[PDB]
């Protein structure tokens, strides 16, 4: 029969890149979760998960740190995702309807 | 927060080439946040609330853990991966929010849980109930102390 | 903004 590798069908979103710091706002929270919640709530209806994490990458790339008089003023971050998925991942929210 | 529902037509034209994703609930989701330790993670409570709300609105049954030691995280992730519910759901979600270094995250006791050990809990050998089912992980944690200064735009 |  068909067997499986030990590990497959995972996708992992990371707030930042290897070697680097992820950024968090003291009031709005983390940049990455803020972006992920905006994108997912808005595009889960018509975009697969890996493509939504691309949209999140776009938002993270354009953001910059606001923290005058520290090493974080105007600092940057880049999110990434790694994938062993084997199909489109659509969440199909609210289908079928009540 | 609101989650716009897909249309029936979008479902009909996309479900054949996608993972099956129609169970109610769509899966279990676990949101594990560490905030008090490695400075206090101010705003960490906003992230936690936001994800709990997000995942419920996406049709997940959400479990939450707050301020756990590295050992507690490992034990509890293992308990979550072994829940029977996974056999009748179509997917799974695990979000971990904490301080970290590359490849690991911190428990509130300042000890480290390796991410490979986490992924292993959910793999095809340890979690046969999720075999062939999409498993999402979102890791909000540093992967190093290097602050990115940014570059000009040429 | 601060670091995680």
């Amino acid at each position: 029969k068909m067997r499986l590798p030990t590990r497959s069908d995972m996708i992992c979103g990371y707030a930042c890149l290897k070697g680097t710091a992820a950024m968090r706002n003291t009031k709005r929270g983390s940049w990455y979760i803020e972006a992920l919640a905006q994108v997912f709530s808005e595009r889960a209806c018509d975009m697969h998960v890996a493509d939504m994490l691309v949209k999140v990458n776009a938002l993270i790339k354009d953001r910059e740190g606001y923290a005058p008089g520290t090493e974080f003023h105007r600092c940057k971050e880049m999110s990434e995702y790694c994938s062993t998925l084997c199909r489109h991942l659509y969440l199909f929210p609210g289908h079928p309807p009540t | 927060m609101q989650v716009k529902p897909c249309t029936p037509e979008f479902y009909q034209t996309h479900f054949q080439l996608a993972y099956r994703l129609q169970s109610r609930p769509r899966g279990l989701a676990l949101v594990l946040s560490n905030v008090h330790f490695l400075e206090f993670r101010s705003g960490g409570d906003v992230d936690h609330s936001t994800l709990v709300t997000l995942f419920k609105l996406l049709g997940y049954d959400v479990h939450v853990l707050c301020d756990q030691t590295a050992q507690e995280m490992q034990e509890k992730l293992q308990n979550f991966a072994q829940l029977p519910a996974h056999r009748v759901t179509d997917s799974c979600i695990v979000a971990l929010l904490s301080h970290g270094v590359e490849g690991a995250i911190y428990g509130v006791d300042g000890k480290l849980l390796q991410l490979q050990e986490v992924f292993q809990l959910f793999d095809n050998a340890n979690c046969p109930s999720l075999q062939n089912k999409p498993k999402m992980f979102f890791i909000q944690a540093c992967r190093g102390d290097e602050t990115d200064r940014g570059v000009d735009q040429q | 903004d601060v670091a995680d």
